[PDB]
DNA sequence: GGAATCCATTACT
DNA sequence: AAACGGAGACCTGGTCTCAATCTGCGTGTT
DNA sequence: AGATTGAGACCAGGTCTCCGTTTCATGAGTCTTTCCCGCACGAGCGGGGGTGATCCCACGCGCA
DNA sequence: TGCGCGTGGGATCACCCCCGCTCGTGCGGGAAAGACAGTAATGGATTCC
């Protein structure tokens, strides 16, 4: 049964201690869980809402060959697909 | 959809009633809501409940929730349960998860009929003995057979495990022992009413339409969890004390043994069946 | 057969020895457990598990609500455990005789000059759907508030008419403590008798008997005095929560219940809205110590 | 093939970009991939002796409720059960 | 077990040949490794593969590679497969993924005997062409029977998907990659090339061994390739072919279709369960 | 018949139109690549695609390695896209009595006809031990007796961590050597069930007259107080500079081969930087 | 009887 | 010609603490 | 009183640069057999979930 | 303003989608002994101090 993972950085600590209901904090601004398809779309959408300016990214499997997808907003590491594959991208300044 | 506010959250946001944890157990500690976060700040640290995945919490002698830790629990559908000593103490549950009423409009319309009520009972009998006939036998002659078999599965359980007895039947009311058997008993048993409780507000059934228990508004419950403690809760309240060694925690032996047993034996998935058929 | 609706708010609670005591800023005070009748717990309020054990055994009805109870949020048992009032609904509503019988009745307290008790649901529903074009016009009138249509969405509050606002906000603060006291009861709220289909459906029914005298005056008035740009959601619940503070409605859902559930008078129960600071007075004689 | 996040505060940059060949760098310190029990075992072995002084915690599917289960060594955050149960403990500073 | 540093790692520490992913294109960046770490490095900014589940690692034009890049992707075995235009161009492997040797041995006692290598060589058909009998089929009529069939399945091809065929069967060696129609077969070809590549140096198979082509190093990963060369890839890449715009680069969609279809297929789950069976372990 | 081996390191490697180009510090070289068989790339090298196209091309084999093959990391092809030499390999090892053969004629490239192969096996333990003693005299060292942990190289002995250091800098170089010919690691004669079985038996050859003096000589001069693996792989490294080392293991591998002499090739080092004079003749622009 | 020596006595590579 | 370890050095971003503020998140005959 | 927001202090971890130091992490004198560890496929395979249809008032409104 | 329904609108009874498929096998992987043709160290047989 699917596993998903949400990271966030500079974001208001309403929604940072909201999580905390569907997830654990291994860390800071780590948040880890277990969902089905439909709870993490719909979560997806309230982190989305909520954060206002700031770093949301998040991990959940799906049905590539790597076992899992990446899904940025307003992320600084943004997600470049080679050909089907989800990779990190790290803008160089 | 329209916007989302912390703290608050749809019946959809909430995952399905049988895909969540069953219980907590909580003790000396605060409940408070911080950053809209359900929090327990015991003496040495704080942890973060994942009200999402849960489907009961339990809280113990010596701990304090507030106003607003309530209103986050009940709005995610985990019900409240005061586990004191000697047995369970109050209840406590929020808005209903389900947004319909077709289980609690059913379950209304079977409560009040006495002949419905009747072919309820049978059904609700035949889950614990199914080996049995009850084609014709009515409520006052009920109550004899689940007692004396109650008393019979506790007898023949306890020379298997060779446990001392008062000769006492556990009923959460008016409880009391000093005997490690007796809150062996009560920390088991208490995990299955906990569970019951929340998964039975959340389908929206209330708990006082019971069948065969009436006279106060935990009717239903008490009569579900007569179905289930049984075959699940009393074979490890037997066993979690007869396991156990004397200056230990036999409550979190107990505790931790039922879970397990929650989990093999698909209690959720299987008692939301049972409720569909009932 | 008297309950005690007694209120707390911004106040810490515990157990002394074997009555329930209060921590306000104020003072401290010590309410013997058996007074205790239904705990309205309003915001700022935290609660000792030792309190708990000592209101579980007397069958005190501990309800999670809002400021005066402007809004519920969760309660546990009934008041005494009884539910003989929740039986009571599950068989006045299984039937179409008492239905028939029953859903009159609430009509009966919509036009209590009026005898429709004869007219079907049909007629009863739209003659219901006659005196709120009414209502709304006549008080649109006396405030000089332009109306025109209900008209709102679910979806988009913001995105409505301040006069829409303030109405749907006014019913909200009302269905608070008409739901409290469902629970405190042990009513179930999801058997209605007209609305039927949600887990709310008996609170509509209930709180419609009210809805024409107190949230439709208060709304209209809001809209009236209110400036552009300032939010009025907040406004109509600081209106209608100080309808709340007397607590004068609270004893009239007590007794229009039984009156719907045509319990006989002596089984008819009566609250008193009691409060800690309001009738200082009238609690000390009973035996309630009152500390600074 | 079940999740795995592993999180890194305070650690030699040599691992910081070690664990990148297995598991993809979505955030600071935070580590995703969908890894057998054998694999990831020998992974956290590696983080055993070369975190330095640091931290690391690591998350898995797991054959509870929730699903996962945490492992931490040198850890702020230590992870207790309660009654079988894995919660995030944040001990008072 | 001992002392584990950044870089270095025993196999049993590193995913099998089976639960890696099948490749990656790079074109136009340089592989530089930093803080013990293959970085690809672009233009706009760096992206970090991770090297443990890469079949193979496909390079492109205009790129550039360290050397301690090579060395930790030979530590992960990954291998490395030089591609631009016109073809493949060369190959690199690391050491090894596997410390037996009993596939490599077993390989060497089927090709030296000549009747072990025609049953071998006979074998190749019927796992390319399951309805047909090679039970009395020489050599020499193995390469022209096969060569015909081949050239049979492209021609089958251009009546079937409308879009002209240039009637160029592949071959590596300077292959003309002209119209657009070709690069998306041969980038969907070398695909396999490499991945053919990677599992043979993991398994410790030697690709100079050859079966049906001989007289290069790179024989034996011709004859394996040449199994799944028609089967999997050549409909798929040539049903891209037909499913042409313009305005984009027919290259990255046609290896994502060729991706899609080696997961489908199962490829890289088939081409070893059959390498088992071909040295009758 | 004639093969280059060319080492490059610290340097740079492109292509301008037939020709890689060096661009290490000292200047910018232009060697042909119509005459190049082998790139001995050493550590912090950058090659360049375009480079690599052409090398595919002349049937130019590229190997990776560090310091001149004290270690192995990776190859590609072989030497003008032959496997005949692989090919022979395989034939000689699959019946025993071709094995038997060159396993006897290894034994005495260090009587043999009638030695068989465990008959064989029990010399070359008594033979190495004696060389021990030796040296263990001959260098006044105290060599008690090889005691070494394969997963634990910081505990053991100086002497032990040396020899252990200075053979596996050995095995590197043949790998890198042979991977470059053509052959396979794998297909071992004496030694066999390892991917480098190949590696094994062949190194043997030059244990004893190469690395053994060399890992007893750097534990004679051993100070207590640093390592020696670097030490002892410093001592490899200079020892391999001269390049006469892989002069002979590529004749000795045509000889383990059978290999006529007609169709032996001959390998020989190619310094970029030291053998100046000989590689301008033959059409190369040095520049500084 | 025991030491020195040889080959068994025992055992290292 | 890479590439990594040690020593700054500077920064954002997370965290704690102290006023100021509100009691809370809005549908139910049009 | 409890919880949120905001402003402001504060400081540890991250990241960048600069300087210095390396080209590295280290087996097999010998392979064979055998006791622990395996994880994908073989046999008949029906319990779930995604969702069309629709009720009956919500949004809005037309004639009366 | 009296009177209801034109668009919905999502749960829910139940419809068709899914693999159904999880324990044993047996196929490879271990790791530790255990061989295989040699010395080295040392003690009883033999003889001498």
């Amino acid at each position: 049964m699917p596993m998903t993972v949400i990271t966030l950085k500079n974001v208001p600590q309403s929604l940072r201690g909201d999580l905390t209901r569907w997830m654990q904090e291994i860390a800071t601004g780590v948040y880890v869980g277990n969902f089905n398809s439909r709870i993490r779309e719909y979560l997806w959408r309230r982190v989305q809402e909520t954060m206002g300016a700031g770093e949301a990214s998040m991990c959940f499997a799906a049905r590539n060959e790597l076992g899992y997808d990446f899904l940025t907003e307003n992320a600084s590491r943004s997600v470049i697909d080679y050909d089907g594959l989800p990779l990190i991208f790290i803008p160089k300044e | 959809a329209g916007p989302i506010i912390a703290g608050k959250s749809e019946s959809s946001e909430l995952p399905r009633v049988e895909d969540r944890a069953t219980f907590i157990y909580i003790e000396h500690a605060k409940i408070n809501r911080v950053d809209s976060a359900v929090t327990v700040a015991e003496a040495k640290g704080v942890v973060r409940i994942p009200a999402a995945m849960i489907g009961v919490l339990l809280l113990g002698p010596g701990t304090d929730i507030s106003h607003r830790a309530v209103e986050l629990l009940g709005d995610t559908g985990t019900a409240l349960v005061w586990v004191g000593e000697q047995g369970v103490r109050y209840y406590a549950s929020g808005r209903a998860l389900a947004r319909s009423t077709r289980f609690l409009v059913k379950q209304a319309e079977l409560v009040t009929n006495e002949r419905s009520r009747l072919r309820v009972a049978r059904r609700m009998y035949q889950m614990r003995f199914p080996t049995e006939d009850v084609s014709k036998l009515t409520m006052q002659q009920l109550r004899s057979h689940e007692g004396a078999r109650v008393r019979r599965k506790y007898r023949e359980l306890s020379k298997k495990y060779n446990v001392p007895w008062k000769k006492r039947v556990y009923n959460p009311d008016d409880f009391a022992g000093g005997d490690p058997i007796n809150q062996a008993l009560s920390a088991a048993h208490v995990a299955l009413y906990g569970l019951v409780h929340s998964v039975v507000a959340a389908l929206g059934l209330s708990p006082g339409l019971g069948f065969v228990h009436t006279g106060h508004d935990r009717s239903f419950i008490y009569d579900v969890a007569d179905l289930y403690k049984a075959e699940i809760t009393v074979p490890i309240a037997f066993a979690v004390a007869a396991e156990a060694e004397e200056g230990q925690d036999i409550g979190q032996l107990a505790r931790l043994r039922t879970r397990d047993a929650f989990v093999d034996g698909k209690i959720l998935k299987r008692m939301v069946k049972d409720l569909q058929t009932l």
